[PDB]
C-alpha cells in the first residue's frame, strides 16, 4: 500500500556532468509521446548506456534497520533503489523528488526503485 | 586456526614482512597501532649523575640514555615499578646500570652504550643487557671525552610503553597497506594528464589481479588483505613484537569483559 | 657602466619550465656581474628560492632568523652573557644556497629539518596552529637549551654577599645558598628561590630571587672583581626546553605558527612506508601567502635526502620544478611531491593524497598587556555594560558618606 | 651536538651508525647517497638524520678546559 | 586585578561560546561566592581542596570581613563555613568570563565566553570567533577578565555573550560564520560525487550531540545502502529552517547543483560552502539566529564543525607544488599573450617616438604613452591569469579552497601560476633612479615593460635579478603603507569614539548627546536596531508598468 | 644616539647580520626625501629584503 | 682589528684563549658587554644639490 | 530595489507555507476583506513611537513609510492569492508574526549608539583600507582615498588635496 | 601544566573502566565511557559490534583528543542486552586474536633468518 | 556615464550621458554656466556645498563622501551609522571637525580646566563614565539609564 | 606588486 | 516631574538593559539569601533562579524610565513584556 507508479523509458541522454560516480539521464515514455523523466543515478552503483530502455517505479519512517532477508521487501525485484522527498508538485501548461541531491522531476516524499 | 590468516614473505632478525589476510581493517590497525603504542619495554628511567665534565649537559646525556634500546626479551617478569611493592627501585621492578669513563689520551674517547654496566641483580632474567648491532661491538655513541674529562654516572632501567614516552617502543616503523590497485576506490588520484601513469605502482602490485577495465565496480568488497611489514629496533626479536602486538591487544579487551563482570557483583 | 647579467650575455629549444630572460645583446658592456645572488643581504641569503617568493614574505624571514634558535657560537659553554638558546640537535638543512658556505650556516645551523606533511587532519591546525609529533618530541626534535645568568655586585660604605636569616626578606626559600651567599653548581632551583645572597647594614635584605616563571639546574657560577674593587658575581641558570602547545615554529619563509597539539605516533597519519609527519601545516595557509618556494624546498629537499645531495635552493639558477619532479619520479616517488597516506585512527586510506616531505624549520624564542585601557572601555559603553563599568574601574577607596546641602 | 640516538620520525637506532658513516665516506671513498644504502638506512626521514648532522662536539672538545 | 593573558590555540571541539582556560590560569583567578545553602556543599568541598588544586579556592572571609588565607592558615583542613560567608574560589565550568583581544575596534572584540578548564597552557577558541577578534594562532594573545559580582556576571551573559553578537549591528549580518578546514570540508561533503558507508555514517551521526537517535534512511537502498553526503550534514540544521537560494543559472533542478535549497532542516539540494554557512548574508546561521534563537545558533557552529571535521579527517585535504603548475598548452598559451603585450607595447613606443601619438585632452603625450602601457600590461596579466584558471582543473586543490570560498583569489592563483605583473611604486611604473635608467644593467631611454618593471615570471617560474629588485620595490612601498596605520587608524578611531562617545537612544525614541541636545529626531531615521536590519526588495519598485499592472 | 648597540648573540648570522647594519637618522624636518623607498641605486649596495 | 691580540692568532690559539673560531669581530668589549657601531648614513659633503620650492616660497 | 529593512516577509511566507502545508492546487478561504483590511490594521500596529498627539503620530506615519511600502507590496490580495496561496489560518499568522518581529527590531533606549556608530566606521578604516591612494599619478591621474581621504573629511580640510567638480 | 604522561593508561582515582547510561533518546540503547582507553579500542570493537545482526547501532568517538576517554553507543534490537552485544563482540575479538596470534606463530618457525 | 532611468514604457534603461569632471572648484561660479543642468552639479568639497547649497545639503554630500571612502574598498556599513557622524559633524550649522581637538574628568587633570570650569560656572551634568567613577556611580547608559526601586502593590 | 590601480 | 500611570508614551517592551539589570539585582539578592519567590525545581544558581522569577512574574521591582527632561514613566517589571 501502494505502488504509486509504473513506467518504461528509454533514455536519450548520458551526461556525466563534471562527476565521476554520478550521472544525469534524460529518457522518454515507451508509451505516451508527451511525459519525460530527468533524473540523477549512482552511475557507478547501476552503470546506463544511452538508449537503453529501464521500467521506473515510484512507491512506498522513522528509523533504519540493516538487512536481514529471507526475508521480506517493499520490494525486491529491482536493482537500482532510492529514497527521497518531494520538493515540488507544480506549474506545467497541459512533481519533482530530491534524493539527498540526485534530482529528479517527470514532465511528500518517497521510493524509486528501477530494473532492467 | 580458520580466522585471521598470515603469510610471510621476508623475515630476519629486524624484519618481518608479512601479509594478513581474512580480517577487517579495523583490527590490522589496532594491531598496527599497538605495536607501535603499548609493547611493555625497558628502558633507562633515572639518571644520577655523580660527575659530568663532558661538554654536554647532565640532561642532555640523561635523554640520550632513555634511548639507548636495551634487552627487553624478559620484561613481563620484571614488574612495574609503579605496582611493586619496594619503596622506589628494586631487583623485582628495575635494572641499575653505570656509566664510568676517564679519557686517559692526547686522542678523543668515545663513550659507548657497551660501557653500561648492570649493576643490580638480574635474577638470571635476560633483560638490561645494552643492544648491540654493529660490527665493532660498540653499540651507541653516548658521548665523546677530551682528555681530563669526566662522566660518572648511574641508571635505573624501568618498565614502561610507547604512551608514556617514546624510548618505550619497541618497534621502528610499520608499513602497512591494502588494495595496491585502488579495486574500492578508497583513494582518488590526483593527476595532470593521467593516474596510471603518473603514480607508481607499489611492490604489492605483483601480488594481487590488477583490475579488468570491461567491469562494473565491486560494491560488496572490502579491506580484508593487508600488507604489513614491522621493523624491531632491537629490543625484543621482531616475531615478538607482533606476538606480543597481539597480546597485549587481548589482554586490553579481556579487561573490558572483567569490568562489565564487575558491574554485576 | 653598462653590467651585463650573466657572463653568458657576452656571446653570440627554450625549455618551457624556465623562467623567460629578455637581453638583447649589447656589445657595448664594459662590466658584468659577480653572481646575482649577490644584491642579498645576510638573512635574506638563508631563504632558499627567494626568487620564487612574495616580495614581502622575504622581508618577514629577515626577521625572523634573528628569532631561531641555533648555536651562536661554539664556546657558548664559557660564556656568562645574559640569555642563550641552543638547539640539541642543529642539522644543516637540506635545501641550502651557495652563499650559505660564507656565511658559516652549514656549520652553525638554526634549525632541524621536518619530516611535515601539508593536510587537513582533525582541524587543531588551522589558523596557522601546527601539530607536532609527540614521538618525535619524545626522541629530540626541536628541544632546547635555555641558559639565563643573574648578576649582583656589593658595595658602594658597605653590602655583603651572605645567607641571612630574619634579624625584612623574600618569600621563596633561603634555603640552597651555602653560607659565602651563593648557591653552587647542580642545585635545581624553582620559582622565586634565593639565587643570590646579599645584605645590607641589623640588616637590610638585597638578595637576588630567580625570574619567577622559570627554573633548571644552576649551571656555572663565577666569582670576580672589578678593574678596581667589586667583589661581583655571576650566575648562569640551565633550562631544556621540550617543544610544547603554544611554542612557536617558522619555515624560512616568513609564515610562523604555534603548536595547537601533539599527536603520538600512532595517531598520526602514515604513508605505506610507514613514514610519519614530524609536524602537519594546514593547506589554507599556502594559496594567499604566495609561498611557492617553500613548496618547493619541500620538493627539492625530499630528492635530497632521497639521494643523499645537498639541493641547491640558492635564486637566479636554472632549477626547475620539471628538473626536481624527474629528479624525484627517478626515486620511485609521485613526480609532484604527493604521498598516498592512511588515517591512524582507523588505518583506512585518505580520499586525498598529501604533499608530504622535509623542509627546514626555525624554532623561535619566547614563552615561558593585560589592560583594561580607553578601548575596553569604549567596548564595554557599546554593550552597555555600566555595572562591570563601575566595576573595573573603581577601587577598594570605599564609600566615604557625607552629608550635603541640597540649597548649595 | 652528537649523533642522535634515534631517527626523530620512526625511531630507528641511527647514533651507532655514525662513526661507520664517516668511514664509508673517507676510506670506501663513496658518495653520501649510497654510504646510508650500505647503513640499511632506507628510511628518508632517516636518511635525513644522518645526511644532515653537524657534529658540533668536535669543535667544543677542543676547549681547554 | 582578576584577568590574565596568554597566547590562544583553535580548538575543533569547544562550542562557538567557549573559552578553554588553562587549569593553572584558573587557579590564579578567583570569583567571590557569599555562602548560601544552594552552594554550602560544593564550597565546602572546594575549601577543602584549597589553593593547589582545582577545583579550589584561595580565601574565605567571615562576617567579620577578616580573610582567612588557605595557602598558609592552621587550619585550611578544618574550616566550617557559615551563611553569610564569602569564598574566594578558582574560575570554574560555565563562570561568564569576558575574552578580548587588542587592539579592540569594535565590540565583538570583547566578548563574554562559558569557561572550560583545560590542561596545558593556551587559551582556546572555537575557530568561528577568530574572525571578530581579528585573531590568528600564529602567536596571537589575548586577554581574559573575571566579573567579580552576581550583577556583572549576569551583565556580561545577558549582553556580551558571544551568541549574543552572531548578527552584528555593523553591517546588518552575521560577524561569524563556518571558516578554514570546515568550510573546505563542507563543500567537499555536500557534492552529489559525496557517498557515506553505513559504518561511517553512524559515527557522524552520534558526532552530532543533539541527534535524537534515528537513523535517516539512505538516499540509496540498493544496490547498497549508501547516505548522501548532504543527508547528514542535514542532521546538524535544527527543523523548521527553510532557505532558498539561487544563484547563476539555478533552476528548479539545478544542473549544476549550484545553488541553494533547504526545507524542514534538509538540504534538498545546492553544494553548501561560504555563501550558505559563511558570515554571508543569507545566509543558514542569519536564518538559525533569526528563526531559533542565539543559543541554537551557536550550537549549529559546534554541530556542523563535530560532523564535518570528522568526515575532512578521513577525506583528508592536501595542497602541494603541483597545484600551480599548468598543463601548458595553457603555458604556450600564456607565454604568447604575454609576447602580444610586449608587441603592443612596442608598437606605441614606435609610434610616440615618431611624434604621432595624440595627446588626448589635458593629459601630457608621456602620460597618455603610460596611461596605454600600462593598460595592455594589465590586461595581458589580466588575461594569463584567466587562461591559468580554466586550466585548474576540478581535483586541483587551490582551485578548490577557492570554489569553498576558504582562501584565497584570483589574484593569488594567477601571480603563482601565469604572471606576477606590474610592480609599481607611488603608482607609476619603476621611475629612472638612476640618470634615465632603472637599473644600470639597461641602456638609457628604455620605457620597455622589462626595463620598467613588468614581472613577466609567476612564482612558479621565479623571477629575473631585475624583476626580483623592481618586486622589491613594489615590495617596500606596500610595507610602509603597513607601517602608517598602525598607527594613522588606532588614532582615527580614537578620533571618531571621543566626538560619538555621549550618544544615546532615549526613552522617547531620539538620540542626544550629554547636554541632552538633539542629534536624530528617531534613530536611524526609522527608530531600528541595526542587527534586526536585512537586505530586502522593493518590488513596486522595477520592471515595466504592463508587469506592474499585471 | 642609537649608534651604539649591545650586538646580537641569538644565532650566528644573526650576529652578522648585526654588524653589518646601517641606520640612517632623520629629523629636523625630515622632508623632502623619501628615506624609506627601496631607490634604484641600492641595488648590489644594501639589500632589497 | 690589527691592534686586538686575535688579529693573529691561529686556529689552535682562539680555543686556548677560549673564543670561538667562527667569532668575526668588528665589535668593542665596554664594563664586559660587546657593542656594535651601527654605520651611520649622511648626506655626502662637498656636492652641489640643486633643488625647487613649493608655491608659497619667494624663492 | 534591495534596501536593508527590518522583518523579512519572504520568510515569514515561507514559514507559513510550510507549517500550514500548503495545498498549492486549491481555492484559498481568505475573503477579500481579509487581506485589505487586515493588511491595513496590521500597518496601524508596527509601532516605533507612542505619544498621542499629532507630531508624534507623523513622525510614527514617516518611521514605517518604507516598511509599509515593502509590506503592501508583499501582501498585495492578487500576489497572496495566485503567487502564496495563503489560507484565512496562515494568513493570519502571518501577520501577528510581521508584527512581533517588529517590535522586536525596535532599537533599546540606553542603546550607546554613538560608540555604537564611530566603532562601526573606524573598524573598517583599520580592517583596512589598505591602501592609502594608488597614487597615482600622474596616468590616469589622481583622486584621493581614504585613509588620507578620511582624514580630510574629518579634519574638514580646507586645503584638500584632489578637489573636483562632476558636471552633467 | 601539563599532566602526567601515565594518565593516558592509568586509571583514577575515582574513576572506574566503563560508565553505562542508559541512553535518553532511543529504545533499548546504551552509551558506554570507557576510561584511559583511545581509538586503539574504539574502533575495534565498534567495527566487531557492526558484524552482529542483532545490532542496529554501533558507534564512539574521542571528544577531545587531550583526555584519553572514549564514548561508545550500542542500540540493539528488543529482548538483546546491548551489555552482552559488548560482551560477544569482546569475545568475538579474544578469539580472532588469538587465531591470529597462533597462525603467526606457526608461520614464524617456518623462517630461515 | 551610464545612467539608469526609467523608459517610456517603465523598467530603468541604461542612458549614458557625457560628464564633465574637473580638477578644481569653483561652485558658485561653475553652477551658473549655461548648457549644464545646476540640479545635479556635483562636488567632492563638502566645504564648498555648504557654502553654496547649505548645511542641509553640505550633510548630504558629507554622507556621500565618508560613504565613498568606506565603499572604496568593497566594505559596507549600515547607514545609521555614518548618518550619525554626519548628524554629530552638521547638527550646530556649520561643518564641525571630528578628529579635532578638543566635564571634568579627569586624566591630567590640568587644575586650569577646573579654574575655567570655576569661572565659567559650568554645570556638569554626569553622564559620562569618568565622572561617574570618580564618584563611585553607575553611569546613566545602557544598563544605568534607569533606576530601579522595590515595588509596593504586588501581591 | 601587481599593476597600476591594484597592488603596488 | 512624574508622569501618571495612564499617559505613559514608553515602551510597553522591557528592554534588553532593563531584564540584564533585573537578573542581575535579584541575582545578587538571591545570592545572599533573600527569600525566593518560586518553586525551585532542582534549581541552585542565583541567576537561573531570578529568570525562573521573571519568566512567572514574582519580581517585585519597579523600572523609573528618566526622559531626557528629568520627567520619568513609572513601570512595573510585573507589567512589562518580556520578548527579546
Ligand atoms: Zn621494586
Ligand atoms: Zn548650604
Ligand atoms: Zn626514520
Amino acid at each position: 500500500s501502494n505502488t504509486l507508479f509504473d513506467d518504461i523509458f528509454q533514455v536519450s541522454e548520458v551526461d556525466p556532468g563534471r562527476y565521476n560516480k554520478v550521472c544525469r539521464i534524460e529518457a522518454a515514455s515507451t508509451t505516451q509521446d508527451q511525459c519525460k523523466l530527468t533524473l540523477d543515478i549512482n552511475v557507478e552503483l547501476f552503470p546506463v548506456a544511452a538508449q537503453d530502455s529501464l521500467t521506473v517505479t515510484i512507491a512506498s519512517t522513522r528509523s533504519w534497520r540493516p538487512p536481514q532477508a529471507g526475508d521480506r521487501s517493499l520490494a525486491d525485484d529491482y536493482d537500482y533503489v532510492m529514497y527521497g522527498t518531494a520538493y515540488k508538485f507544480e506549474e506545467v501548461s497541459k512533481v519533482y523528488y530530491s534524493f539527498g541531491g540526485l534530482l529528479m522531476r517527470l514532465e511528500e516524499n518517497a521510493y524509486l526503485l528501477i530494473r532492467r | 586456526e580458520e580466522g585471521p590468516q598470515v603469510k610471510i614473505r621476508e623475515a630476519s632478525k629486524d624484519n618481518v614482512d608479512f601479509i594478513l589476510s581474512n580480517v577487517d581493517l579495523a583490527m590490522a590497525n589496532s594491531l598496527r597501532r599497538v605495536m607501535i603504542a603499548e609493547i611493555p619495554t625497558l628502558a633507562i628511567d633515572s639518571v644520577e649523575v655523580e660527575t659530568n665534565t663532558t661538554v654536554l649537559a647532565d640532561e642532555f646525556i640523561a635523554h640520550r640514555l632513555g634511548l639507548i634500546p636495551l634487552q627487553s626479551m624478559d620484561i613481563e617478569q620484571l614488574e612495574y615499578s609503579r605496582d611493586c611493592f619496594c619503596e622506589d627501585h628494586c631487583d623485582k621492578c628495575s635494572v641499575v646500570l653505570t656509566l664510568q669513563a676517564f679519557g686517559e689520551s692526547e686522542s678523543t674517547t668515545n663513550v659507548y652504550s657497551k660501557d653500561l654496566v648492570i649493576v643490580s641483580n638480574l635474577m638470571g632474567r635476560n633483560i638490561g643487557h645494552p643492544i648491540i648491532q654493529d660490527k665493532e661491538g660498540n653499540g651507541v655513541l653516548i658521548c665523546k671525552l677530551r682528555k681530563g674529562q669526566e662522566l660518572k654516572l648511574t641508571c635505573v632501567a624501568k618498565k614502561g610503553i610507547a604512551k608514556e614516552h617514546a624510548k618505550w617502543g619497541p618497534a621502528a616503523a610499520i608499513e602497512f597497506e591494502y588494495d595496491p590497485w585502488n579495486k574500492l576506490k578508497h583513494t582518488d588520484y590526483w593527476y595532470e594528464q593521467d593516474s596510471a601513469k603518473e603514480w607508481p605502482q607499489s611492490k604489492n602490485c605483483e601480488y594481487e589481479d590488477p583490475p579488468n577495465e570491461g567491469d562494473p565496480f565491486d560494491y560488496k568488497a572490502q579491506a580484508d588483505t593487508f600488507y604489513m611489514n614491522v621493523e624491531s629496533v632491537g629490543s625484543i626479536p621482531v616475531d615478538q613484537v607482533v606476538v606480543r602486538g597481539i597480546d597485549t591487544l587481548q589482554k586490553k579487551v579481556a579487561s573490558i569483559l572483567l569490568a562489565l563482570t564487575q558491574m554485576d557483583q | 657602466i653598462l653590467i651585463a647579467m650573466q657572463p653568458e650575455d657576452l656571446e653570440p629549444d627554450v625549455d618551457p619550465a624556465k623562467r623567460i630572460r629578455v637581453s638583447h645583446h649589447a656589445t657595448t658592456f664594459t662590466h658584468c656581474e659577480i653572481h646575482p645572488s649577490m644584491i642579498l643581504g645576510v638573512a635574506a641569503s638563508i631563504i632558499p628560492f627567494p626568487d620564487h617568493n612574495q616580495s614581502p614574505r622575504n622581508t618577514y624571514q629577515s626577521a625572523m632568523g634573528k628569532q631561531a634558535m641555533g648555536v651562536f657560537l661554539t664556546n657558548y659553554n664559557v660564556r656568562m652573557d645574559t640569555m642563550a638558546n641552543i638547539l640539541y640537535y642543529p642539522q644543516k638543512p637540506l635545501g641550502t644556497t651557495r652563499a650559505m658556505e660564507y656565511l658559516k650556516f652549514r656549520e652553525l645551523p638554526a634549525g632541524q629539518n621536518a619530516i611535515v606533511a601539508i593536510a587537513c587532519y582533525s582541524g587543531y591546525n588551522q589558523e596557522d596552529s601546527m601539530i607536532m609529533n609527540q614521538s618525535s618530541i619524545d626522541r629530540g626534535l626541536f628541544r632546547s637549551l635555555f641558559f639565563r645568568s643573574y648578576m649582583d655586585q656589593e658595595k658602594k660604605i658597605t653590602e655583603t654577599f651572605e645567607k641571612p636569616q630574619r634579624t625584612r626578606m623574600k618569600h621563596g626559600t633561603y634555603d640552597k645558598l651555602d653560607d659565602d651567599g651563593l648557591i653552587a653548581p647542580g642545585v635545581r632551583v624553582s620559582g622565586e628561590d634565593v639565587i643570590i645572597g646579599k645584605t645590607t647594614p641589623s640588616k637590610r635584605d638585597a638578595s637576588t630571587p630567580l625570574r619567577s616563571t622559570e627554573n633548571g639546574i644552576v649551571d656555572q657560577v663565577l666569582v670576580t672583581t672589578n678593574q678596581d674593587g667589586l667583589k661581583f658575581v655571576k650566575v648562569r641558570v640551565r633550562t631544556t626546553k621540550i617543544p610544547q602547545i603554544g611554542d612557536k615554529f617558522a619555515s624560512r619563509h616568513g609564515q610562523k605558527g604555534t603548536i595547537g597539539i601533539t599527536y603520538r605516533r600512532e595517531d598520526m597519519p602514515f604513508t605505506a612506508e610507514g613514514i610519519v609527519p614530524d609536524l602537519i601545516i594546514n593547506p589554507h595557509a599556502i594559496p594567499s601567502r604566495m609561498t611557492v618556494a617553500h613548496l618547493i624546498e619541500c620538493l627539492l629537499s625530499k630528492v635530497a635526502a632521497l639521494s643523499g645531495n645537498e639541493g641547491d635552493a640558492s635564486p637566479f639558477t636554472d632549477i626547475t620544478v620539471e628538473g626536481i619532479s624527474k629528479l624525484l619520479r627517478e626515486h620511485g616517488y609521485q613526480s609532484r611531491g604527493f604521498e598516498v597516506m592512511y588515517n591512524g585512527h582507523t588505518g583506512k586510506k585518505l580520499m586525498a593524497q598529501i604533499f608530504f616531505g622535509p623542509t627546514y624549520y626555525q624554532r623561535l624564542r619566547h614563552m615561558v598587556g593585560l589592560r583594561f585601557g580607553e578601548m575596553e572601555r569604549d567596548c564595554m559603553i557599546a554593550h552597555g555594560a555600566a555595572s562591570f563599568l563601575k566595576e573595573r574601574l573603581m577601587e577598594a577607596s570605599d564609600a566615604f558618606r557625607v552629608h550635603i546641602c541640597g540649597i548649595c | 651536538m652528537i649523533v642522535p640516538v634515534r631517527c626523530f620520525s620512526c625511531g630507528k637506532v641511527v647514533g651507532d651508525k655514525w662513526e661507520s658513516y664517516l668511514n664509508l665516506l673517507q676510506e670506501d671513498e663513496l658518495d653520501e647517497g649510497t654510504a646510508l644504502s650500505r647503513l640499511g638506512l632506507k628510511r628518508y626521514c632517516c636518511r635525513r638524520m644522518i645526511l644532515t648532522h653537524v657534529d658540533l662536539i668536535e669543535k667544543f672538545l677542543r676547549y681547554n678546559p | 586585578d582578576f584577568s590574565a593573558r596568554t597566547v590562544i590555540s583553535g580548538d575543533p571541539n569547544l562550542e562557538l561560546d567557549q573559552v578553554g582556560v588553562p587549569k593553572s590560569i584558573a587557579k590564579t583567578l578567583t570569583y567571590p561566592e557569599v555562602v548560601t545553602p544552594y552552594n554550602i556543599d560544593r564550597l565546602t568541598q572546594l575549601v577543602r581542596n584549597g589553593p593547589n588544586e582545582h577545583p579550589g579556592a584561595k580565601y574565605v572571609i567571615r562576617d567579620s570581613g577578616d580573610r582567612i588565607d588557605l595557602r598558609y592558615s592552621k587550619r585550611a583542613g578544618d574550616i566550617q563555613l557559615q551563611y553569610g560567608w564569602k569564598v574566594e574560589r578558582h574560575i570554574m565550568d560555565n563562570d561568564p568570563v569576558l575574552f578580548n583581544r587588542q587592539p579592540s575596534l569594535h565590540k565583538m572584540s570583547m566578548m563574554a565566553h562559558r569557561v572550560k578548564v583545560i590542561p596545558y597552557s593556551t587559551f582556546r577558541l572555537n575557530l568561528s570567533v577568530t574572525s571578530p577578534y581579528n585573531a590568528d594562532f600564529d602567536g596571537d594573545e589575548m586577554n581574559l577578565h573575571v566579573p567579580q559580582s552576581e550583577e556583572t556576571r549576569a551583565e556580561l551573559s545577558q549582553l556580551c555573550a558571544v551568541p549574543l553578537q552572531i548578527v552584528s549591528p555593523q553591517s546588518n549580518k552575521p560577524c561569524m560564520g563556518i571558516v578554514q578546514d570546515t568550510l573546505c570540508g563542507i563543500r567537499k561533503l555536500t557534492l552529489r560525487d559525496t557517498f557515506i558507508e553505513l559504518d561511517q555514517v553512524l559515527n557522524m551521526l552520534y558526532w552530532v550531540p543533539d541527534w535524537d537517535g534515528v537513523i535517516p534512511t539512505p538516499a540509496i537502498i540498493k544496490p547498497k545502502p549508501l547516505w548522501s553526503g548532504k543527508q547528514i550534514l542535514s542532521v546538524a540544521i535544527p527543523n523548521g529552517i527553510h532557505l532558498q537560494r539561487f544563484d547563476e543559472g539555478t533552476t528548479l533542478l539545478s544542473p549544476k547543483d549550484n545553488g541553494m535549497l533547504i526545507i524542514d532542516g534538509q538540504i534538498i539540494f545546492g553544494v553548501v560552502e561560504k555563501k550558505t554557512v559563511g558570515s554571508s548574508n543569507g545566509g543558514l546561521i542569519h536564518v538559525v539566529t533569526r528563526e531559533k534563537g542565539p543559543q541554537v545558533c551557536a550550537k549549529l557552529f559546534g554541530n556542523i564543525q563535530k560532523v564535518v571535521n570528522f568526515w575532512l579527517l578521513h577525506n583528508g585535504f592536501s595542497t602541494g607544488i603541483g597545484d600551480t603548475i599548468a598543463d601548458g598548452p595553457t603555458m604556450r598559451e600564456i607565454t604568447e599573450t604575454i609576447a602580444e603585450a610586449k608587441k603592443k607595447v612596442l608598437d606605441v613606443t614606435k609610434e610616440a617616438q615618431a611624434n604621432l601619438l595624440t595627446a588626448k585632452h589635458g593629459m601630457t603625450l608621456r602620460e597618455s604613452f603610460e596611461d596605454n602601457v600600462v593598460r595592455f600590461l594589465n590586461e595581458a596579466r589580466d588575461k594569463a591569469g584567466r587562461l591559468a584558471e580554466v586550466n585548474l582543473k576540478d581535483l586541483n586543490n587551490v582551485k578548490q579552497m577557492v570554489m569553498a570560498g576558504s582562501k584565497g583569489s584570483f589574484i593569488n592563483i594567477a601571480q603563482m601560476s601565469a604572471c606576477v605583473g606590474q610592480q609599481s611604486v607611488e603608482g607609476k611604473r619603476i621611475a629612472f633612479g638612476f640618470v634615465d635608467r632603472t637599473l644600470p644593467h639597461f641602456s638609457k631611454d628604455d620605457y620597455s615593460p622589462e626595463s620598467k618593471g613588468f614581472v613577466e615570471n609567476s612564482y612558479l617560474r621565479g623571477l629575473t635579478p631585475q624583476e626580483f629588485f623592481f618586486h622589491a620595490m613594489g615590495g617596500r612601498e606596500g610595507l610602509i603603507d603597513t607601517a602608517v596605520k598602525t598607527a594613522e587608524t588606532g588614532y582615527i578611531q580614537r578620533r571618531l569614539v571621543k566626538a560619538l562617545e555621549d550618544i544615546m537612544v532615549h526613552y522617547d525614541n531620539t538620540t542626544r548627546n550629554s547636554l541632552g541636545n538633539v542629534i536624530q529626531f528617531i534613530y536611524g531615521e526609522d527608530g531600528m536596531d541595526a542587527a534586526h536590519i536585512e537586505k530586502q526588495s522593493l518590488d513596486t519598485i522595477g520592471g515595466s508598468d504592463a508587469a506592474f499592472e499585471k | 644616539a642609537g649608534v651604539s648597540q649591545v650586538l646580537n648573540r641569538y644565532t650566528y648570522s644573526s650576529t652578522l647580520s648585526h654588524l653589518r647594519r646601517t641606520n640612517t637618522p632623520i629629523g629636523r624636518d625630515g622632508k623632502l626625501a623619501k628615506p624609506r623607498q627601496l631607490h634604484n641605486t641600492h641595488w648590489g649596495l644594501v639589500c632589497p629584503a | 682589528s690589527k691592534n686586538c691580540y686575535l688579529s693573529e692568532a691561529t686556529e689552535s690559539d682562539l680555543y686556548k684563549l677560549k673564543e670561538c673560531p667562527f667569532d668575526m669581530g668588528g665589535y668593542f668589549i665596554i664594563n664586559g658587554s660587546e657593542k656594535v657601531l651601527i654605520a651611520q648614513e649622511r648626506s655626502a659633503g662637498n656636492i652641489v644639490q640643486v633643488f625647487k620650492k613649493a608655491a608659497p616660497s619667494p624663492i | 530595489a534591495n534596501w536593508p529593512l527590518p522583518v523579512n516577509i519572504r520568510r515569514i511566507i515561507q514559514n507559513a507555507q510550510q507549517t500550514f502545508h500548503i495545498d498549492h492546487t486549491k481555492p484559498s478561504d481568505l475573503t477579500i476583506k481579509d487581506i485589505v483590511l487586515g493588511v491595513k490594521d496590521l500597518q496601524e500596529n508596527l509601532l516605533v513611537l507612542r505619544g498621542k498627539n499629532e507630531i508624534i503620530q507623523n513622525a510614527q506615519r514617516d518611521a514605517v513609510t518604507l516598511f509599509c511600502c515593502l509590506l503592501r507590496s508583499r501582501l498585495a490580495t492578487r500576489r497572496v492569492l495566485q503567487e502564496y496561496r495563503l489560507t484565512k489560518q496562515a494568513f493570519d499568522w502571518v501577520l501577528s508574526n510581521i508584527e512581533a518581529q517588529f517590535l522586536r527590531s525596535v532599537v533599546h533606549p540606553g542603546e550607546m549608539v554613538g560608540v555604537l556608530a564611530a566603532q562601526s566606521i573606524g573598524e573598517p578604516a583599520t580592517q583596512m583600507t589598505l591602501n592609502t591612494f594608488h597614487f597615482a599619478g600622474v596616468a590616469s591621474k589622481k583622486v584621493t582615498s581614504g585613509v588620507p581621504r578620511l582624514k580630510e573629511i574629518l579634519n574638514v580640510a580646507k586645503n584638500m588635496k584632489t578637489p573636483s567638480l562632476t558636471v552633467y | 601544566n601539563a599532566p602526567d604522561r601515565f594518565e593516558l593508561f592509568l586509571l583514577g582515582e575515582g574513576e572506574s573502566k566503563l560508565k553505562i547510561d542508559p541512553d535518553t533518546k532511543a529504545p533499548n540503547a546504551v552509551v558506554i565511557t570507557f576510561e584511559k582507553e583511545d581509538h586503539t579500542l574504539g574502533n575495534l570493537i565498534r567495527a566487531e559490534l557492526l558484524n552482529d545482526r542483532k545490532v542496529l547501532f554501533a558507534a564512539y568517538k574521542v571528544e577531545h583528543p587531550f583526555f584519553a576517554r572514549f564514548k561508545l553507543r550500542i542500540q540493539t534490537t528488543e529482548g538483546y542486552d546491548p551489555k552482552d552485544a559488548l560482551k560477544n563482540a569482546c569475545n568475538s575479538i579474544i578469539n580472532k586474536l588469538g587465531a591470529l596470534k597462533t597462525n603467526f606463530e606457526t608461520e614464524w618457525n617456518l623462517q630461515t633468518l | 556615464y551610464d545612467r539608469k532611468v526609467p523608459s517610456p514604457t517603465g523598467e530603468y534603461v541604461k542612458e549614458p550621458e557625457w560628464v564633465l569632471e574637473t580638477d578644481g572648484v569653483n561652485l558658485s561660479e561653475v553652477m551658473t554656466v549655461p548648457g549644464i543642468d545646476p540640479t545635479r552639479i556635483y562636488t567632492n568639497s563638502f566645504i564648498d556645498i555648504m557654502e553654496v547649497l547649505g548645511i542641509e545639503a553640505g550633510r548630504a554630500a558629507l554622507y556621500k563622501e565618508v560613504y565613498n571612502v568606506i565603499a572604496s574598498d568593497g566594505s559596507y556599513v549600515n547607514y545609521r551609522h555614518m548618518a550619525l557622524l554626519v548628524d554629530v559633524m552638521t547638527t550646530q550649522g556649520g561643518l564641525t571637525s571630528v578628529t579635532r581637538h578638543g566635564m571634568r574628568c579627569s586624566f591630567e587633570e590640568t587644575v586650569e580646566i577646573l579654574f575655567e570650569a570655576g569661572a565659567s560656572a559650568e554645570l556638569d551634568d554626569c553622564r559620562g563614565v569618568s565622572e561617574n567613577v570618580i564618584l563611585g556611580q553607575m553611569a546613566p547608559i545602557g544598563t544605568g539609564a534607569f533606576d530601579v526601586m522595590i515595588d509596593e502593590e504586588s501581591l | 606588486i601587481w599593476g597600476i590601480g591594484c597592488n603596488p | 516631574k512624574a508622569i501618571p500611570k495612564d499617559q505613559r508614551a514608553t515602551t510597553p517592551y522591557m528592554t534588553k538593559y532593563e531584564r540584564a539589570r533585573i537578573l542581575g539585582t535579584r541575582a545578587l539578592q538571591i545570592s545572599m539569601n533573600a527569600p525566593v519567590f518560586v518553586d525551585l525545581e532542582g534549581e541552585t544558581d542565583p541567576l537561573r533562579i531570578a529568570m525562573k522569577e521573571l519568566a512567572e512574574k514574582k519580581i517585585p521591582l519597579v523600572i523609573r524610565r528618566y526622559l531626557p527632561d528629568g520627567s520619568f514613566e513609572d513601570w512595573s517589571v510585573e507589567e512589562l513584556i518580556v520578548d527579546l
